[PDB]
RNA sequence: UGGAGCGUCAAUAUUCUAGUAUGAGAAAUUAACGAUUUAAGUCCUUCUUAAAUGAGGCCAUUUACCCAUAGAGGGUGCCAGGCCCGUAUAACGUUAAUGAUUACUAGAUGAUGUUUCCAAAGAGUCGUGUUGCUUGAUAGUGCAGCACUAAGUGGGUGGUAAACUCCAUCUAAAACUAAAUAUAACCAUGAGACCGAUAGUAAACAAGUACCGUGAGGGAAAGUUGAAAAGAACUCUGAAUAGAGAGUUAAACAGUACGUGAAACUGCUUAGAGGUUAAGCCCGAUGAACCUGAAUAUCCGUUAUGGAAAAUUCAUCAUUAAAA
RNA sequence: UUAUUAUAUGCACUUGUAUGAUUAACAAUGCGAAAGAUUCAGGAUACCUUCGGGACCCGUCUUGAAACACGGACCAAGGAGUCUAACAUAUGUGCAAGUUAUUGGGAUAUAAACCUAAUAGCGUAAUUAACUUGACUAAUAAUGGGAUUAGUUUUUUAGCUAUUUAUAGCUAAUUAACACAAUCCCGGGGCGUUCUAUAUAGUUAUGUAUAAUUAUGCCUCUAACUGG
RNA sequence: AGAUCAAGGUUAUGAUAUAAAUGUCCCAGUGGGCCACUUUUGGUAAGCAGAACUGGCGCUGUGGGAUGAACCAAACGUAAU
RNA sequence: ACCUAUACAUUACCGCUAAAGUAGAUGAUUUAUAUUACUUGUGAUAUAAAUUUUGAAACUUUAGUGAGUAGGAAGGUACAAU
RNA sequence: ACUUGAUCUCGGUGUUCAGUACACACAGGGACAGCAAAAGCUCGGCCUAUCGAUCCUUUUGGUUUAAAGAGUUUUUAACAA
């Protein structure tokens, strides 16, 4: 299925060593089968290009459930394009019967942090979670995180 | 859409008429309105109205029906059908070329065009001739 | 752009006939690129199932 | 280039050629302090090249 | 050897070449199955084709919190709370499955309610063609009104896109929800150690009688 | 791999390609959110360029 | 994940369900199977002269002999839709399954709330300790052996051992059960970017054969005359298989190494030559032999100039009709 | 003043010299010759004849092979860098904060193609051993800021071709502006760890003040929260 | 030590530019070397042993030294002069 | 004096490498001549004849230049199938 | 004479160098101190040797985080030296 004569053998073929050399020949394993060994003759190897094998860091669950953390997250980035920004012009007139009513765990997400850099709307966010700067940087333009059940 | 080089660098090698001959770097079209028979651009089946060749005759010998190009009245999406019109000069060896120089002025194959019709008139011929020798 | 560009598309019936009334638009699908390219390398592909 | 064909009145922009993340791994000594170029591992978390000769106490501090 | 490459971990040291599976066959077990499929279909009845009834919602974890487990039950109390015919569901077709101990009033109330606009869509042929309790009729049987075997029993599923430009706009927007979430959490980490603190403050005043 | 069999449209036939593929100014019925491809060279002749 | 009876409320009870006979349907449907029909040219000329399946031809029907729901495949002296078996649609046929009614068989009135009344429920088993294997199972994941050995608001589990308070969740130590699922074997089929006789199975064939081993076991090689045997009569020579004539075929340069018939190696003929690098060989030439390629409108011009023929939308031509 | 040099040769017309990698004029020889068929040149094609010159046997390992190194008598058939799995880079292609039918289902013409719901991967946000926590003063900002910037706008200046002397193109002199990409410096945030400020007052509520969880006062025992 | 202004002539040795600068694939091979001038250590010496510099051989044919891996000339597209 | 290399040099040819040029052909360009604006003089117009495609993946111009194992990259070429 | 700087903390540099780690050394910031009238000097030994990963065991440290149904205590584990 794979495309052979860009493939080296249609070429190699034939001058005699096939790529591989006259003094040091293509052997079965010279160095050693699979990861042998990252800790004698391979260590310079292992590290570079891959500092931190070959310890324990340690904290053991037993049976770690992927639920407990599971909490999706969205910034203040977005915020505004999950309601439409043909929803956004006409409370740029400037007239606010709004903030609007965004429910963000409706959508999928849990935790609202707080990237963004959102406009001078309010809003009102029922997520259920919060960050610090999330919280600020919505009740600064009027509106409020609001607690998710 | 349709233009003579969108439309030539999809048949510039994936042709049906294009047969390239073996040592000699790309050339020979096969095709029915070449008059310079080898694949150019602008010797082409279609180039789009550009498209002027020479065939005989019916009639041998007298005859070169010309089947100058249909055009832009057509798009040429296709036409009840009109576009090969077939102009034959005739009854003259030597007078019917000033006739198609006198005819036609679509000036790019005007030139390999009439070399093809004398190529013709060259070869429909010798009937009466390449005889006795006695 | 367009989508019309060549805006009649004639419909004939079983005797040859050019004539109808019937003159549909041409469907635009006609003026989106062809691209040879991506036609034999899906071609390529997709024969072999 | 059939309305600007010398350009006039144009801004002929292009993205980070490097804004990609192939390129966050280019070209990595461990022990230097100035690499910082995520190595090929499968998978993030601890017991993950996490342990020794990234923190001091296991072996080392890269 | 050479080069920086992720550590490889391919598990192929076990003579694998003796379990390898084809897949060669998916199509004409597609095929398969649907003909049977359509041989069932054919070999119940004017009944529906899929077709138990399938209750509930509210899948369990916090993931999914909302789509769901595909409902076996019915769960008896939710028959006996929608005029049924515990015994009697069974033999329509309710799926009656007396395995779920139905904890919630609102879970419960979503499928006695499901329970409720099934069985007034659901005719009903009647046995010997005198019929005196339908309770829906013989001149809506099926020919006359449905013959469908209609193919899904959708589940009604799950709106939440949405979103819903409300005003509220609030007046009382004054109130620390972040630091509601900080006091929270601290309340559930010192249950015990204010409940220390509310024994020895239970009992230090003890001391003062003897 | 190589484009443009000899085609035969009926009527009918014609008559739904403004939906399949949907059109230039709006997307498509019969397939969800398909949206006809753009080519890189709208005008694409280059003699007359 | 329990019930049994009572009160009890509601509905209701010539009744339906299950089953065997049942002719359902003036054979009715549906499915299997063998079927059963071949629809349509062996129509005319050419090459084979060995054979057409090839090649050319067949009014018109806007040009195609005919059929085509049948241009799958195979057989036929060469490539066959129309020669033949089939193929497509189907009929035809024997099967089966859907039992209408009727009979006997056998069973059966609840579901509904309530609080009354007795409201049980598997031990040398669970579990602990220890040992051994085992698992991702970690202060035990399973399983087993041995000492210990239970309880009944009990007992198990709730991925960190331990007491203590609760909470959640099921009911061990007894029994069945279709479907989805699996399939190098067995019956019966259809395929394929596969291999093409040193390949593919070891084996395309009298192949697990011939042979070898005391045994266990091991294990080959081996396809092709031609359309048809028309398989060479007869004659001569021989002691003879055989040779030479003859015969057969389109062909014996297809005669049982039977299609092709390569190389390696060589008997014979013809050619030239021979005491050195052993021979080969490179490059330049050579004798012999064979061979390949070769040219027409001009100096100090596609210029000066006379003869014929035919003919013309050409003229200074003119109208006219188009189609671009 | 003695000399010297250049400029002041248009119109025609040559077979003239030059210059377009400066070879062409004159003759001789010989007829592509109807089929038929000679002349002149050439042919180490692939050999034989005659001489001269050169010329060790290949493959291999090796510092070094013609080697007194190994394999090879010769010939035909066979005969060795692959499938897979998972990554990584490069290039092609599709869509783009997304994308990806393919486990399935549906339509259905047939192990294809088409259509498609709920997910699911990967990406979109990270860091801690963990619990915590979660990305720029701000309704705006590409390492914010700084350099070195290709390029578009722009400055006036003589100025160049055309000029109507309008309007272009040109160099720059040079003004200003944004400065793409990329690298090089200085920052700023997230999280972690550490020091430090709180002497802390104080910032919000429970509590507290009252009424009746509720209403409002306000101190703050309490928790939360601010700081370099 | 910096951030913005003011002044600055003709850009501050020579000769060079077969293009240089920079990423990735740290991709192939290699990680047995031998020879030589001058320097040099061990050995009595060695066509021995071990190092420093430059150039070669390895990988390299051709001319010369009758002969030769390294010497002296010279580096190699097919040809004429 | 003279002989002698695959070196030096000048030329033909092959490749490489590096530059440079060409695409209004219902256009460009000749040669004449009729007319002409006329600027004396040279252009513009009509006629007659003539030349003027290239797989632009092409064509044209110019210069330097050529060792190679192990090894890598490009372009061809044989075999068989879809 | 008097002393505990042979201390505590954060990175960076030199060497070895792959320009990796230990280890030793060095130039500093922070803190706490010693001697000295002060300036200053001290981060062991006047300078160049006097040394040792992972895993496991261990101890000291937080007034620690976790044992994933919930509380407290034992225990086990984690993190730092």
């Amino acid at each position: 299925m794979s495309n052979i004569k860009r493939k080296k053998t249609r070429k190699l073929r034939g001058h005699v060593s096939h790529g591989h050399g006259r003094i040091g020949k293509h052997r079965k394993h010279p160095g050693g089968r699979g990861n042998a060994g990252g800790m004698h003759h391979h260590r310079i190897n292992f590290d570079k290009y891959h500092p931190g094998y070959f310890g324990k860091v340690g904290m053991r669950n037993f049976h770690l459930r992927r639920q407990h953390k599971f909490r999706p997250e969205i910034n203040l980035d977005k915020l505004w394009s999950l309601v439409g920004a043909e929803k956004f012009a006409e409370l740029e007139k400037e007239k606010s019967t709004k903030a609007p009513v965004i429910d963000l765990v409706k959508f999928g997400y849990y935790k609202l942090l707080g990237r963004g850099h959102l406009p001078a709307r309010p809003v009102i966010v029922k997520a259920k979670y919060f960050s610090k700067k999330a919280e600020d940087k919505i009740k600064k333009a009027g509106g409020v995180c609001l607690l998710s059940a | 859409a349709t233009s003579s080089h969108l439309n030539w660098l999809i048949i510039r090698n994936n042709n049906a008429f294009l047969l390239k001959k073996r040592d000699v770097k790309k050339p020979f079209s096969t095709e029915p309105n070449n008059l310079a028979s080898v694949s150019s651009y602008r010797y082409s089946g279609i180039v789009h109205k550009k498209t002027l060749g020479v065939v005989p005759a019916a009639d041998k010998k007298g005859f070169t029906a010309v089947l100058k190009k249909g055009k832009y009245a057509q798009r040429p999406a296709k036409n009840t059908v009109r576009v090969d019109f077939k102009a034959g000069p005739r009854r003259s060896l030597k007078k019917l070329k000033n006739l198609l120089i006198g005819s036609k002025y679509r000036k790019d194959l005007t030139q390999a065009a009439l070399r093809r019709a004398s190529a013709v008139l060259r070869s429909q011929k010798p009937a009466p001739v390449k005889g006795k020798k006695a | 752009s367009l989508g019309n560009a060549r805006p009649l598309v004639s419909v004939y019936t079983e005797k040859n006939e050019p004539a109808k009334d019937k003159n549909i638009c041409l469907p635009a699908v006609f003026k989106a690129p062809i691209r040879p390219d991506v036609v034999n390398e899906v071609h390529q592909l997709l024969r072999r199932n | 280039a059939l309305r600007s064909p010398t350009g006039k009145n144009t801004l002929l922009l292009q993205g980070r050629r490097t804004a990609r993340t192939a390129c966050k791994h280019f070209g990595k000594a461990p022990g230097v302090p100035h690499s910082h170029t995520r190595p090929y591992v499968r998978s993030k978390g601890r017991k993950f090249e996490r342990a020794r000769g990234r923190r001091s106490s296991c072996g080392y501090k890269k | 050897g050479k080069g920086n490459n992720m550590i490889p971990n391919q598990h192929y040291h076990k003579w694998w070449q003796r379990h390898v599976k084809t897949w060669f066959n998916q199509p004409a077990r597609k095929v398969r199955r649907h003909a049977n499929r359509v041989k069932k279909a054919k070999a119940v009845f004017p009944r529906p084709a899929s077709g138990a009834l399938r209750p509930v919602v509210r899948c369990p974890t916090i993931r999914y919190h909302t789509k769901l487990r595909a409902g076996r039950g019915f769960t008896l109390e939710e028959l006996k709370g929608a005029g049924i015919g515990a015994n009697f569901a069974k033999t329509i077709g309710i799926a009656v499955d007396r395995r779920r101990k139905n904890k919630s009033l609102e879970s419960r109330q979503r499928n006695i309610q499901r329970l409720k606009e099934y069985r007034s869509k659901l005719i009903l042929f009647p046995i010997n063609e005198k019929k005196i309790r339908a309770g829906e009729s013989s001149l809506e049987e099926c020919k006359l009104a449905t013959q469908l075997k209609g193919p899904v029993l959708p589940i009604k599923n799950e709106q939440p896109a949405v979103v819903e430009f409300r005003e509220v706009t609030k007046d009382e927007k004054k109130f620390k929800a972040f630091a509601t979430l900080r006091k929270a959490r601290t309340d559930a980490r010192l249950v015990g150690i204010r409940a220390k603190r509310a024994k020895e403050a239970a009992e230090s005043e003890d001391a003062a009688k003897g | 791999g190589h484009v443009g069999r000899f085609v035969i449209w009926t009527e009918s036939a014609f008559a739904r390609l403004n939906d399949l593929f949907g059109t230039w100014k709006k997307p498509s019925t019969l397939k969800k959110g398909y949206n006809l491809p753009q080519p890189k060279m709208a005008n694409t002749d280059l003699s007359r360029l």
